């Protein structure tokens, strides 16, 4: 049954802020936990009446998650949930993983199996974290690798902010983005990034934001998270468990990174479900800027939510197929799931209400090509041993550079082998 | 020995006793182990009056010490104005080299002492004087952004 | 990453500390009898940075000297009476330039008192970031006993960062021909023991007061005006709430790629003279462009000369993230050649909204650029000029230095400078 959310980091806290927030509103509860049972894989119950999120949020610095404490969610939440220490890791994937993320990793573990003894049927993990960050990268690294080790059964997902130069205020991003990949790998099961800069971008050209913020691109952000775990707070019949989603999207298990792409996004200011199914195989709705079209699918899903009649998707997938050129892998079809209920959005939000939404995930090669632009911009760097030392002094030795580097060149080569 | 007391009390200022010591035969050109005279001391050290009793009785004011310096060199270096007007009166070479290739020119230069750049310059110092890495005063100015200075060695 | 602990050592150090204190004070409406009297709540939410709360908010600042007359000065300024009065440290003569004095005797023979109160400080701190050091290198007392403090303190808190504002010597402001020794000697022990160096450069801030500002006769309050201006822009990001370069360490993880290339050169504009009328702000167009212009440097060095590895640039006051943003793009698009390939994104970019007093608009730029290798030269042509000649070392080697101490200085500094050109002659 049950899932527990983890929020790692300041981009890991602030779009989890902007989950709960929207998973409250699509399910009928206050920011107290009051409501006048599906949700109930992501909400424990008091008998106060009181319906907790089963979240966990970290913060090696207390300031993003003292916001939380002291915000409208500040009833919403298990306090013990929310933990941070004093110093955070200064932007260094090191200090999150070695130096600074041990001193907390004892008690964030031992606050997780206080929510885990509460589950009956626990899933698994869904871990929402930046790769640009200190804590982001390092921390969540470490709290993975203490999770296989603890939990060794269970499903792990991740939601990772992939970074973008336009709000990136760390040179070494390249360096954490690429460490964190290469020691995760093995221990997580399925990974949604989300390309800050695609998220900017549709901000700009779909909403109409001449500057987006953060809690901009959060809120676009948790709208496609819940499009993606509506199913498991929905009892839909897709996705239902943790484990499907390893079925259904990663028939290799290194090559575990789908791309989500979303619409309609309109800005506050009605299109058919053949409309929103074309408008998954555009570019600018991806949240990774890549190019399926110089790729090739191994898997697809498409999650309608809304006044979705099955025929109208099934026809519209008939068209595509006989249209477009979707080359899917030899070892070739359209998964489909349908919520019959309509799209939520925040009060506070840039997005107008529709009638009909779709998320499609696909695990497509070309994902490769966001992958070849982080190497390449470690690979300038760590040639002249840039910022190096920073690493090597906080707990980490050399060779792990290199290391975490030829994982990712044998990466893009099994993109390279599937096609 | 009383040479090796007068190059003392030349470096230290001792007026009164190089005095009693040139009056009892201190060799007015005695060096010390570097080749050092009374007038290289009093001159570096910025001892005026010193510089003048020495000249008046028989120093070398172009006297060189081991690595080819001359008094004017260690005044133009110190930046001691006065004094490097009185050497150049007594006759003192205002383009002397020494081992480095460094002329008087040089040393003010890149000490910026700008007002005794321009008394070396008026009384003849050699603006293509290069320096053991071919450089003159003028590149220098030029190499450092010493605008001021650069603007002097062009007037 | 809380409090930072100020030292100022010595004249220099003293008065460009006490304008510091002055400045941030106003910004954030402390005044000289530490009442808070500010109208914004950005201005206390990161006092704690700064000052101790005793309701009553206390420089966390050490005030050290060997010349007595220093503490008297001090105090009679405006904010002199805030300081805590047993964090004043002082001797009972003073150095006379020679910085062997100030490492090895008399201020070796004083600094286990200054430790006594650093270490007292450190324990209020709830969490301290480390240490910021105001000092010139071209004295004896700020530069040697300054240094002598800076290695003492590192091997005490070898975890916290450790920061100064170093004011390095030219022969414009004060014809001392034994500064650069002093100044060598300095840089060999900053090459070592800082984590973060800011070059005041006396000959940069005197050319600016004379040539730019047309000051006939620059005096130290004309030079301090831009130390101080200077000073206030670069720590704008950890005194208020922000994203970027946050705390020290922050800081450094965007601007020190390589341990020893941890000399960065300041600028700012718009610049000004001290009871001017600053009329008509800078567009952010004028901003942009003046911040990167050599005549806006605090170190005496052409950036066009070198190139650029890292910078961060802080605009303050009221205008649009969005212009900024697009002239901070086409600033690096047309000069991309002065900006090193191989540190991608190397320019980082913060907007505060609150201006300096006096200014609607103000930029500052932090830059690591290889040019500082010309700041570096220029000293060491100086003490090797003096050194071939062996002007005064016994001066020096009387108080217990050997001169191979000279000679292993030079070195370092010469490395150093090779090391600029290295990185600044290599290709991606
Ligand atoms: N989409 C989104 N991205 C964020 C947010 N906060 C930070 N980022 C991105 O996250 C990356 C670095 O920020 P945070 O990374 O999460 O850092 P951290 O995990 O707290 O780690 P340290 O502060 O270094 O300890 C950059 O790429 C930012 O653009 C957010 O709220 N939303
Ligand atoms: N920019 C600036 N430079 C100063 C100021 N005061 C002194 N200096 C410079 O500092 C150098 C001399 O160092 P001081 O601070 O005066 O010497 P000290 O550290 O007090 O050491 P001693 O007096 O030798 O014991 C020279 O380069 C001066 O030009 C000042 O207020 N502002
Ligand atoms: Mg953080
Ligand atoms: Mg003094």
């Amino acid at each position: 049954r049950e899932c527990i959310s983890i929020h790692v980091g300041q981009a890991g806290v602030q779009i989890g802020n902007a989950c709960w927030e929207l998973y409250c509103l699509e399910h009928g509860i206050q920011p107290d936990g009051q409501m006048p049972d599906s949700f109930n894989t992501f909400f424990s119950e008091t008998g106060a009446g009181k319906h907790v999120p089963r979240a966990v949020f970290v913060d090696l610095e207390p300031t993003v998650i003292d916001e939380v404490r002291t915000g409208t969610y500040r009833q919403l939440f298990h306090p013990e949930q929310l933990i941070t220490g004093k110093e955070d890791a200064a932007n260094n994937y090191a200090r999150g993983h070695y130096t600074i993320g041990k001193e907390i990793i004892d008690l964030v573990l031992d606050r997780i199996r206080k929510l885990a003894d509460q589950c009956t049927g626990l899933q698994g993990f869904l871990v929402f974290h930046s790769f640009g960050g200190g804590t982001g990268s390092g921390f969540t690294s470490l709290l993975m690798e203490r999770l296989s080790v603890d939990y060794g059964k269970k499903s792990k997902l991740e939601f990772s902010i992939y970074p973008a130069p336009q709000v990136s205020t760390a040179v070494v991003e390249p360096y954490n983005s690429i460490l964190t990949t290469h020691t995760t790998l093995e221990h997580s099961d399925c990974a949604f990034m989300v390309d800050n800069e695609a998220i900017y971008d549709i901000c700009r050209r779909n909403l109409d934001i001449e500057r987006p913020t953060y809690t901009n691109l959060n809120r676009l952000i948790s709208q496609i998270v819940s499009s993606i775990t509506a199913s498991l707070r929905f009892d839909g019949a897709l996705n239902v468990d943790l484990t499907e989603f390893q079925t259904n999207l990663v028939p290799y298990p290194r090559i575990h990174f789908p791309l989500a792409t979303y619409a309609p996004v309109i800005s506050a200011e009605q299109l058919s479900v053949a409309e929103i199914t074309n408008a998954c195989f555009e570019p600018a709705n991806q949240m990774v800027k890549c190019d399926p079209r110089h790729g090739k699918y191994m898997a697809c899903c498409l999650l309608y939510r809304g006044d979705v009649v099955p025929k109208d998707v099934n026809a519209a997938i008939a068209t595509i197929k006989t249209k477009r050129s979707i080359q899917f892998v030899d070892w070739t079809g359209f998964k489909v799931g349908i919520n019959y209920q309509p799209p939520t959005v925040v009060p506070g939000g840039d997005l107008a209400k529709v009638q009909r939404a779709v998320c499609m995930l696909s695990n497509t090669t070309a994902i490769a090509e966001a992958w070849a632009r982080l190497d390449h911009k470690f690979d300038l760097m760590y040639a002249k041993r840039a910022f190096v030392h920073w690493y090597v002094g906080e707990g980490m030795e050399e060779g792990e550079f290199s290391e975490a580097r030829e994982d990712m060149a044998a990466l893009e080569k099994d993109y390279e082998e599937v096609g | 020995d009383l040479g090796k007391k007068l190059l003392e009390a030349a470096r230290a200022g001792q007026d009164d006793e190089v005095r009693i010591l040139m009056a009892n035969g201190a060799d007015v050109n005695a060096t010390d182990a570097s080749g050092l005279t009374p007038l290289h001391l009093a001159a570096t050290y910025g001892h005026l009056e010193i510089v003048e009793v020495l000249l008046k009785h028989g120093a070398d004011v172009n006297a060189i010490d081991i690595m080819g310096s001359t008094p004017l060199h260690l005044a133009a270096l110190i930046g001691h104005l006065e004094i490097v007007e009185v050497l150049l009166k007594h006759g003192a070479d205002v383009n002397a080299v020494d081992t480095w290739g460094d002329t008087p020119l040089h040393l003010a230069a890149i000490m910026g002492h700008l007002e005794i750049v321009e008394v070396l310059l008026k009384h003849g110092a050699d603006v293509n004087a290069q320096d053991k890495f071919g450089k003159t005063a003028f590149d220098i100015s030029i190499d450092n952004g010493n605008e001021d200075l650069a603007e002097i060695l062009q007037k | 990453m809380r409090e930072i602990v100020h030292i100022q050592a010595g004249q220099c150090g003293n008065q460009i500390g006490a304008k510091f204190w002055e400045v941030i004070s106003d910004e954030h409406g402390i005044d000289p009898s530490g009442n808070y009297v500010g109208d914004s709540d950005l201005q206390l939410e990161r006092i704690s940075v700064y000052y101790n709360e005793a309701h009553k908010y206390v420089p966390r600042a050490i005030l050290v000297d060997l010349e007595p007359g220093t503490m008297d000065s001090v105090r009679s300024g405006a904010f002199g009476h805030l300081f805590r009065p047993d964090n004043f440290i002082f001797g009972q003569s003073g150095a006379g330039n020679n910085w062997a004095k100030g490492h090895y005797t008399e201020g070796a023979e004083l600094v286990d008192s200054v430790l006594d109160v650093v270490r007292k400080e450190c324990e209020n701190c709830d969490c301290l970031q480390g240490f910021q050091l105001t000092h010139s290198l071209g004295g004896g007392t700020g530069s040697g006993m300054g240094t002598l403090l800076i290695s003492k303190v590192r091997e005490e808190y070898p975890d916290r960062i450790m920061n100064t504002f170093s004011v390095v010597p030219s022969p414009k402001v004060s014809d001392t021909v034994v500064e650069p020794y002093n100044a060598t000697l300095s840089i060999h022990q900053l090459v070592e023991n800082t984590d973060e160096t800011y070059c005041i450069d006396n000959e940069a801030l005197y050319d600016i007061c004379f040539r730019t500002l047309k000051l006939a006769t620059p005096t130290y309050g004309d030079l301090n005006h831009l130390v101080s201006a200077t000073m206030s822009g670069v720590t704008t990001s950890l005194r208020f709430p922000g994203q970027l370069n946050a705390d020290l360490r922050k800081l450094a993880v965007n601007m020190v790629p390589f341990p020893r290339l941890h000399f960065f050169m300041p600028g700012f504009a718009p610049l000004t003279a001290r009871g001017s009328q600053q009329y008509r702000a800078l567009t952010v167009p004028e901003l942009t462009q003046q911040m990167f212009d050599a005549k806006n440097m605090m170190a005496a060095c052409d950036p066009r000369h070198g190139r650029y590895l890292t910078v961060a640039t802080v605009f303050r006051g009221r205008m649009s993230m969005k212009e900024v943003d697009e002239q901070m793009l086409a600033i690096q698009s047309k000069n991309s050649s002065y900006f090193v390939e191989w540190i991608p994104n190397n320019v980082k970019v913060a907007v505060c909204d609150i201006p300096p007093r006096g200014l609607k608009m103000s930029s500052t730029f932090i830059g690591n650029s290889t040019a500082i290798q010309e700041l570096f030269k220029r000293i060491s042509e100086q003490f090797t000029a003096m050194f071939r000649r062996k002007a005064f070392l016994h001066w020096y080697t009387g108080e217990g230095m050997d001169e191979m101490e000279f000679t292993e200085a030079e070195s370092n500094m010469n490395d150093l400078v090779s090391e600029y050109q290295q990185y600044q002659d290599a290709t991606a």
